[PDB]
DNA sequence: GAGAGAAGCGCCAAACACA
DNA sequence: ACTGTGTTTGGCGCTTCTCTC
DNA sequence: GAGAGAAGCGCCAAACACA
DNA sequence: ACTGTGTTTGGCGCTTCTCTC
């Protein structure tokens, strides 16, 4: 439902239109609730920027350690206690967990950045690594999603409180330009290219052999085609009507009967 | 009417048709947010169900089908656009147009679609109908035509060169008469897509293609909103001759505006790479007065 | 005579037969025989195959392991999916309904939210803290037979795999640290290495075009029942147990009164065909 | 580059030809990995197969085995031939070396005098009155690896199928005496069973026509030796130990190092096969 | 060697002949030892004829239960402290586990072997059991070599001696008339019925699938014949210089090539 | 001169002949115990590797190999018997015997030997005196030459009356003639072997050999020693037809030694067999002369 | 000069362990 | 609903190529 | 009267447990 | 030398027989 979803993740209303919720619905909701009222890269992992930041907590400090895709605006975001260059590793090794690995980093000077502990990082992935000295908006749209969530509830671990809202930034806004969520627009695989002078086909799959589950039956009856693949499955029709998800366990190979 | 799959085979594909049909009746959703609504339901819910049969079962597609779906896509689709008025404008009649669009996808993209028949069923007039589509105010219908006319200009080898000339004439009636148009991003993804694909050496119509539709592109004002696709296109193509170069240089340092600008940046950014790409095998031929011109 | 013979010394089939019968005879007096069948540990049955996505974030398995390194005793919470196989995982210090908590929250931040998700029944997958947060994010959640760990085989197998990674890099750096060999480990996983029956990477079916839709189901069981011989899934035994009648039965397993007070759910692979007495 | 991407997160062969590589080449960078080839547990060995006679009384195998009954623990010796499978039992109180020299003569007394019997490495068959017992009779007496289990798979084999026996038995009559029951079952499956392959009684293969001589054999074994990752048969670990070089290798296992002091005899079940080094 | 054969078996010297010993030599060994110096059944198991004996002892008693076969004299005993129809029925199992199972069982009247308890454990096996009151030289014979065995060694626990007497009397002493063993003769075969107007023609075997045991191969080559089976094994010729004996794993059944 | 197997195939079998002519050669063990070790031991040898050779390899019979160990046969074993003298005695050549023997079980009971090959190489003379050898003193020799024959007689066809009439004249020489026979417990096995193989009806030759052979063979004053043959042969012979047990019932309440002797157990014994087989299917017709006659 | 050895490449059944 | 699975590994066929009579 | 259902019979791969 | 195996069990093809149009 659009009203617990909002509740939950303070989301947008152009994200809100995509459920239930349509236009004057989602324009109720948006302002019904109290607290609420260039590109430089080319292609998706190309260029990545690495900010630092201190978000006050009443008694005590975080360090959150942000990365952004200069091309979609994917957000990755860690909490330390202390800031180093091995904090700064870890910051970047769990980023590439997420995100994938960037072909260009480009980050400020400090202590951590510079040493040769990140370089030697750097180096080991083939990632090379630009150093410049004085996106910010990114990281202000985080800090104040994280005031939200601790307004709501104070009682959050602040582990809880940064994945919502990487989920809400990364899944569930869009994009006012094209309509896209940065996770949509960052994944969505390219177009092929076209050889020329050559027709451009399409892919035959494979035939195979293949037993109904749950039937204990020991004989291979009929070799088909697979439409569809998935991992642990495939999609046969055992006959002009129905199709089925047949393990790989029954499943056994064939040649095209010509 | 009833379900496409619970009939007998034998007329099944009849059937088919005559979803077809139920699907070029056209509701507008402008004129007001609540006509038909029945109708409408109806019409949405056997597009679904068509979209979802026609990617489950194989050889269902036969001769009398072609034109049919053609047609439904020329009157779904094929229309006169929208008033302009410059947060993005909607198409409020998004559902069905999507629904469309989807089952035109499925369709031209099955292993059964033979590459063939659509030779005497999808000719200059369609394709000229569908390139003037691009001219959408909703960026959503400017992926899925972006995306359909990859898979017609791979599929098919007689349209190859007809689509390429009638770009080249876009995008000179872009640069020049007209100033209003906002699909040179996709188009220019698509021209990405194409020159990856070449084969050694390059042909003279692509030098000319490079020289005189893709570098003047650079001295319009809104070139920061696509210039991307722009610099990816650009780099992209001169990785395969790395001889063709010096004409992209001495035309690059002369559209820079020779003024203080914010739109530097992205001179600088496009000459990053080009210099990042060029440098290997003895490039200084016009180093100097590209350093020169850039000390400015 | 042959049903006396057997009656004293429980003889095979082709020794009845060399003392006067029809082969249908001793296979019907075998098969009647209820000492013999009670004690032959061999049995037949179908084979049962785990619940599966129709698309993407559908569908979710999840599970805990222990992993130790230096002294310590790392708790891996590991949550996969069905369809495609993508795994996300975070190493805690012990086991709470708040680290539960907190690791479904990281894997939604990672991976997108799942409709249904299944465990075990552990003491912190079914508390009132983890069914609240399941409940505030429109996730459903059920369990699967106690004492039964063939029914998690695919987040059972992929532990199994993270474990070996985890230990192939620390054969060669014993020094270096959890978190960086866990999203090393995660990062092969996901995005390096290829699927090996359909030839294509976790990533690429997670974030492959969903255009293809659901294929339509049906809830249609088996309408009869039949006699069974049983094994309590528990306790392992050396005789089976029986025989008695099922009350109903769904593809991989069926529902056997263990006791005259209460039913349970027994698999497919603890059960034996009986004669029916009438 | 596929070899440093290797040497950072040990992927997998589909994904270094993604990275620019032979197939071929890949291959080698995965055979040649030693970290990848000490933790993954699948190996590919040749299947061993127990030593059987030529003709009936030739090799014996013996053991022995435990039974509750009526909250006695009965120890049954069992001797069973391995060219005609027939068998002997009897039932002792308690295990020593007088018990199992007892156990021998009765076997003796049933069946023939044996050649050759091997056994296990027990504290009551490797005693000195036991190979006092075995030199009076020129019986030679050899034994098995420690802790390998399967090497006697025909003797445990009848353990298993004379239990089942008996507990078919005192399914019926749960009052009937011990060597009864002993009695019946032996007559069952030495006169009455039919085996499953040749199809005739172990009495029958027993008594036959000895008119066909011994096949002449061959002392010739494999003039090379390999490397192998090994595992010590008691205990079992993760990971392989390794590699060596085998001093010498006959059919079925192989001679390895354990240590730098004394070597040991491992079966083709726990090496794994290594790359030379030079 | 026939010399500690004899000093542990005590056993003829015809019994020596057939071993390394020769004539003289086993004339030489007999009476160089210290101590040494009709039939009514048909068929082997068609009549047996059961006693009982006292043996003494210096210190306590023993009963054996003796059955004898009256058509080789294969001779069956078993020791007990006491004598009930208990143990009458334990010695008939005992002795039906070693020899087969009777048809016709003849025994002595007596406190046993005429209860219900005897007649009901014959009435199970289908075996007709008659009683007459008045072999015992075999009884004599067996009792003569446990006194022997006795003599040599005084410690023995008498269930060593009883099994010896039995292998001694069983396996290795020839009888005179047929130059046969008791086992010899109890257990050879038959001879198998003749078809009139029928030609007795000779089995032919099957033909197998085999692969080379040590070889780890995945392919079945050449349909074989088999030539000689027993329990898990069958003796292939692999070529037509060797034999090998190839285990039931590695084998496959398969049709006649015609 | 060489072992027969490490010879190229192609003149394999040419070996093996020279094997068999190499066991021709006679050597006399009775004559004296020591004569010719080493040619004795190099005989057995021959004859115990040929034996192992013959038993492991098919399609090593061919046609030129069945008269020449036709012939070897006939050298080893027809010879005139050793004097009679009444423990037995035991034949001194045993051993080089007994390989022959097991040589020639093994050769005739192979699968490849084919049945239509010894019809003209086994002819009525080989039977002849392979039956005249039934006199032996050894009883080793008697038992190899009752499992001879018995396949001899299951294989071949046309030898089976031959061979029955030749032991009807055999049976009858020993009841009358001479009493001098001690091979009367093997042969009557083999005819109880055979006798067991009937169909339905019976013949008549078959009647008239047991109302004529078998019945009178109890009147001699050794039967005790082959009786369980003997009442075996006529317990399973009466099976067949449950009539015709009268004539056997009336022959034996005659040869019944009327007067005490030792010999009535056997007497006893048989009745004790014959009326349990009777007793079914209304027997009453001689029971009162039977128990009559039984009484004395 | 040509037909045979040699290397490359895909495919597959049997094991194995996480619980 | 309730329900085992994914990866490794030597062998083997099948296609392409190169060194010798 | 004839061609199809029905019962008999052999054969085989996958499990299982003794340690 | 050193070394896993034998039995059970439903399904399935293949041969023989019987009840109906
Ligand atoms: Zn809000
Ligand atoms: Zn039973
Ligand atoms: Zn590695
Ligand atoms: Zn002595």
């Amino acid at each position: 439902s659009p009203a617990k979803l909002h509740s939950f993740t303070h989301c947008g209303q152009a994200a809100l239109t995509l459920h239930g919720a349509t236009t004057t619905e989602a324009l109720n909701i948006l302002h019904s609730c109290h607290a609420c009222r260039i590109r430089r890269g080319l292609l998706p992992n190309h260029i990545w920027q690495g900010d630092i930041t201190h978000f006050k907590y009443k008694n005590t400090l975080y360090r959150l350690h942000v990365w952004v895709d200069t091309f979609s605006g994917s957000v990755s975001a860690t909490h330390k206690k202390r800031e180093t260059s091995s904090e700064a590793i870890s910051s970047l090794l769990h980023a590439i967990a997420h995100l994938g690995r960037p072909s260009h980093i480009n980050t400020d000077n400090g202590p951590a950045y510079a040493s040769q502990e990140f370089q030697h990082a750097c180096t080991s992935l083939a990632i090379r690594h630009t150093t410049h000295i004085p996106v910010e908006r990114t990281n202000g749209i985080l800090k104040t999603l994280l005031y939200k969530y601790f307004s709501d509830n104070p009682n959050l671990p602040m582990d809880n409180a940064l994945s919502v809202a990487l989920w809400t930034i990364n899944h569930l806004n869009v994009l006012t330009h094209c309509q896209k969520t940065r996770w949509q627009l960052h994944h969505s695989p390219r177009l092929p290219p076209i050889p020329e002078a050559k027709p451009v086909t399409t892919s035959k799959t494979h035939w195979y052999y293949f037993k109904i589950p749950g039937l204990n039956s020991r004989q291979w009856k009929g070799p088909q085609r697979a439409l569809q693949e998935a991992a642990g499955a495939a999609l046969i029709p055992v006959s002009d009507t129905a199709a089925q998800w047949i393990p790989w366990k029954l499943l056994k190979r064939a040649v095209c009967p010509r | 009417l009833l379900h496409i799959r619970d009939v007998p085979p034998a007329d099944q594909e009849k059937l088919f048709i005559q979803k077809l049909r139920q699907c070029c009746v056209l509701f507008d959703f402008v004129s007001d947010p609540l006509s038909d609504l029945k109708w409408k339901e109806v019409k949405r819910a056997a597009l679904s169900e068509m979209v979802e049969y026609i990617t489950h079962n194989r050889n269902v597609i036969t001769e009398p089908i072609y034109p049919e779906v053609v047609h439904m896509f020329a009157v779904n689709m094929f229309r006169t656009l929208p008033p302009s008025s410059n947060e993005p404008t909607l198409e409020a009649a998004w559902p069905h147009l999507q629904l469309v669009y989807e089952f035109f996808l499925r369709f031209l993209e099955s292993p059964d679609f033979q590459p063939n028949i659509a030779k005497k069923y999808i000719d200059q007039k369609f394709v000229l109908q569908l390139l003037e589509l691009f001219d959408s105010e909703d960026p959503r219908e400017r992926d899925f035509l972006k995306t359909t006319l990859h898979r017609i200009y791979g599929k098919f080898l007689g349209l190859r060169a007809y689509i390429r000339k009638q770009i080249n004439n876009i995008f000179y009636r872009f640069i020049y008469e007209t100033e209003h148009h906002n699909g040179i991003a996709e188009l220019l993804e698509i021209l990405g897509s194409i020159i990856n694909g070449f084969a050694l050496p390059l042909k003279e119509e692509h030098k000319i293609f490079l020289l005189k539709v893709l570098l003047p592109l650079h001295k319009v004002k809104s070139l920061s909103v696509y210039h991307p696709q722009l610099a990816y296109c650009v780099v992209q193509f001169l990785e395969k001759d790395s001889t063709l170069t010096e004409p992209v240089v001495m035309a690059l340092l002369k559209y820079w505006p020779k003024t203080h600008s914010p739109k530097e940046v992205m001179f600088l950014n496009e000459l990053e790479e080009i210099l990042d790409v060029i440098e290997p095998s003895e490039f200084v031929k016009i180093m100097e007065p590209l350093f020169r011109q850039l000390a400015k």
